[PDB]
């Protein structure tokens, strides 16, 4: 076969490096870790990344290198019956286009607005700020009322979001333009990016991969020389070991690794379509699961000597300082650090083309999945003509995230990033791994390890994807089922409406499988039992 | 309550500069534009410029800048403007008013008494 | 830099009747969904009091018959009843540009 191959190894290693290395990697991992006891957060966070995500991380990357396909084709090879897996892989994609891209449109809005000599959240003086404005960083001869605002908190909710002109989920309101510009560039950058393959998207990533934490490291230098960053650090550090009694705490573990390595959302499926057949994806995983995880814990470090430093310029403990998090921690605390800092147009420069950066890196990846699946599943159509196929992608993503660049987009913003990233993808990665585990046997996947790398997985890799793997996501699944979320967001109570709405996504999500089943088998001939045994059995060409 | 206090009547010859004080009282000062507004005998309100106190950040109009410079003291929670050049033409009853915020529309809601520079 | 152009220039209502001022600007003065044209009254001989801190909103302690409207480029300021009191110079300032330039005033009188 004729298939497209990765120009370089590196290219292929920054490939998954920025994939795995997103916005979550430096907001949600220390944000978790500090609520979830800091230090002894470590302690689950390596567990379940050794026996959870990273066993998943190497089983879809040696799949999809054995197999050379996408992930809707490649369940011709494993399970037939499970290709529906993945068409809902492609609308989880969708939805995460929907609300991901809109997120870095917000830090490239503020990339520009951070090009001035003064940066416009720095002071109370601008037309978007309200009376409720107090100087974050002010002498202690002004008070801190309750309900007072930060110059940077007005400048990220009115000014950029003009989240006031929205009531809420109900009233959205109209479409800013300066997001939709935004959000066009960065959409015109992606699609860019990744319309004529990985031949482009793996020399992209060299710049997109890297270039986060060339920014990470001077961000570390700069928050370690603050005043009072050794106090964020040790909040950050502190190990409160009570907290592993805490079911919350491994359950937040679980979902932070897996939602920060990323497997079963197509996409290490369809890098590694592209790798050498003989190529060692054993150590391509490893490298890659260890690099996402130490990046969390640098960003992690980067993020908790600014809150610290911000902790000690107002006589408050870190908990005050965090809030509650979201991309109002990089949005308004941090940059609210940059304001304050010395350098601040550079330091603010810097940081939120790291933010673009870790963005563009990750959905170059996700895009690509849903791209190299259809391109194998449909080539009859779609082989030639590739790049017509990803302007519609990118057409579609941009149309999907048009609802989230209205006044009221953070909240749909929120949504999404609450319910797409539910228990749709985990119950489809959990069927992803049963298929290749159970249906098409833990010895047959260890035989094609071996035919691809010359030795064939430990015993460890084997229970791990045989039954911890599985059980792994099926305890995030549970978790995330028998405890719905009671999302909030700017003071703004989300309505029970929504969450029957994020029920409905995630069932969209995930009910292309069922369907799939259900057609597979009403197809299929023969009595009930031939009619699955026929469509279980992997197709031979 | 809100006090804008200015100066008293002023009277200049040709060609000097004068200070126009207000003093603020009432409300936090380092956070509100103070406005200068001037008005001509027989003519209408004529914006100056505005200067935020906070940030220390002047904004003039365009036929005001070089003729009209603002200052502020927090100490003294105090706002100074200098007329430079004076000619007749300056010759007008100035207003210091202080601006509300950005969501109320950055209205002129209170207003000093008014100081009368006659330039002769 | 934003003009604001007012009509009539001089304007004359009968005691009790309704009096209309009106305000063009030769560009939108509505950001974040606040108008950013206030209406204030002066007297004569007196510092102007603000009369609408916004297209709409009303100045603290103004009476209810003085109320805005309008938005974008058109602004209004409506009286009614006109009282005997309400005999004064009104004009607009435009607080959207970086200059705030205000309006050329429109002398109710009454009739
Ligand atoms: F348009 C898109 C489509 C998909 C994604 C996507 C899928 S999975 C994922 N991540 C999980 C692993 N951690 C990095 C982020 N992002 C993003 C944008």
């Amino acid at each position: 076969g004729e298939r497209e191959t990765w120009g370089k190894k590196v290219d292929f290693l920054l490939s998954v490096i920025g994939y795995a290395v997103d916005l979550g990697n430096v907001w949600r991992f220390p944000y978790i870790c500090y609520q979830n006891g800091g230090g002894a957060f470590l302690l689950p966070y390596t567990i379940m990344a050794i026996f959870g995500g990273i066993p998943l991380f190497y089983m879809e990357l040696a799949l999809g290198q054995y197999h050379r396909n996408g992930c809707i084709s490649i369940w011709r090879k494993i399970c037939p019956i499970f290709k529906g897996i993945g068409y809902a892989i492609c609308i989880i994609a969708f939805y995460i286009a929907s609300y991901y891209n809109t997120i870095m449109a917000w830090a490239l809005y503020y990339l520009i607005s951070s090009f001035t000599d003064q940066l416009p959240w720095t002071s109370c003086k601008n037309s978007w700020n309200t009376g409720n404005c107090t100087n974050y960083f002010s002498e202690d001869n002004i008070t801190w009322t309750l309900h007072s605002t930060s110059p940077a908190e007005e400048f990220y909710t009115r000014h950029v979001l003009q989240i006031h002109r929205s009531k809420g989920l109900q009233d959205l309101g109209g479409i800013s333009w300066q997001l939709a510009l935004c959000i066009m560039l960065i959409f015109t950058v992606i699609y860019f990016s990744i319309w004529k393959g990985v031949k482009t998207s793996g020399k992209v990533v060299w710049v997109t991969a890297t270039f986060p934490y060339i920014i990470l490291s001077v961000l570390l230098v700069r928050g370690a020389t603050l005043p009072g960053a050794w106090r964020g650090v040790l909040f950050y550090l502190k190990p409160n070991w009570q907290k592993l009694l805490e079911t919350g705490v491994w359950i937040d573990a679980a979902a932070q690794i897996f939602f920060s390595l990323g497997p079963g959302f197509g996409v290490l499926l369809a890098f590694a379509s592209y790798n050498k057949f003989n190529n060692n994806c054993y150590q391509d995983a490893l490298v890659t699961s260890v690099v996402n995880c130490m990046t969390s814990f640098v960003s992690g470090f980067v993020i908790f000597t600014v809150l610290g430093y911000m902790a000690e310029m107002r006589n408050e403990d870190v908990s005050e300082v965090a809030k509650d998090a979201g991309p109002s921690l990089l949005f308004i605390t941090y940059a609210e650090a940059i304001a304050n800092m010395p350098a601040s147009t550079f330091f603010a420069i810097i940081f939120f083309l790291m933010l673009i950066t870790l963005g563009l890196d990750s959905t170059f990846a996700g895009l690509e999945g849903v791209i190299t699946a259809v391109l194998d599943e449909f080539p009859h159509v779609w082989a030639k003509r590739r790049e017509r196929f990803v302007l519609a992608v990118v057409i579609t993503c941009f149309f999907g995230s048009l609802v989230t660049l209205t006044f009221g987009g953070a909240y749909v913003v929120k949504l999404l990033e609450e319910y797409a990233t539910g228990p749709a993808v985990l119950t489809v990665a959990l069927i992803e791994a049963v298929a290749v585990s159970w249906f098409y046997g833990i010895t047959q996947f260890c035989r094609d390890v071996k035919e691809m790398l010359g030795f064939s997985p430990g015993w460890f890799w084997r229970i791990c994807w045989v039954a911890i793997s599985p059980l792994f996501l099926l305890f995030i699944i549970c978790s995330f089922l028998m405890s719905p979320p009671q999302l909030r967001l700017f003071q703004y109570n989300y309505p029970y409406w929504s969450i029957i709405l994020g029920y409905c996504i995630g069932t969209s999500s995930f009910i292309c499988i069922p369907t799939y089943i259900a057609y597979r088998l009403i197809i299929t001939p023969g009595t009930f039992k031939e009619r699955i045994i026929k469509s279980i059995t992997p197709e031979t060409p | 309550q809100v006090q804008l206090q200015q100066s008293g009547p002023e009277l200049v010859k040709l060609g000097a500069s004068v200070r126009i004080s207000c003093k603020a009282s009432g409300y936090r000062f380092s956070y509100s534009w103070m406005n200068w507004v001037k008005q001509r005998p027989g003519k209408g309100l004529e914006w100056i410029g505005r200067i935020y106190p906070g940030d220390g950040d002047t904004k003039y109009s365009g036929k005001f800048k070089g003729k009209a410079t603002l200052t502020a003291d927090k100490s003294s929670s105090t706002v100074y403007m200098q007329l430079s050049s004076l000619t007749s033409e300056d010759s007008a009853v100035y207003f210091c008013a202080r601006s509300a915020y950005g969501s109320e529309g950055f209205a002129m809601d209170y207003w000093g008494q008014g100081t009368s520079v006659t330039v002769s | 830099d934003i003009v604001l152009t007012q009509s009539p220039a001089s304007l004359a209502v009968s005691l009790g009747q309704r009096a209309t001022i009106s305000c063009r600007a030769s560009e939108s003065v509505d950001n974040y969904g606040i108008s950013f044209l206030n209406w204030f009254q002066q007297k004569p001989g007196q510092p102007p009091k603000l009369l609408i801190y916004a297209a709409s909103n009303q100045g603290s302690g103004v009476p209810a018959r003085f109320s805005g409207s309008g938005s974008g480029t058109y602004f209004s300021l409506n009286i009614h009843p006109m009282e005997e009191d309400d005999t004064a110079v009104y004009f607009c300032q435009q607080t959207k540009g970086v200059s705030w330039t205000f309006g050329g005033g429109t002398k109710v009188e009454i009739k």
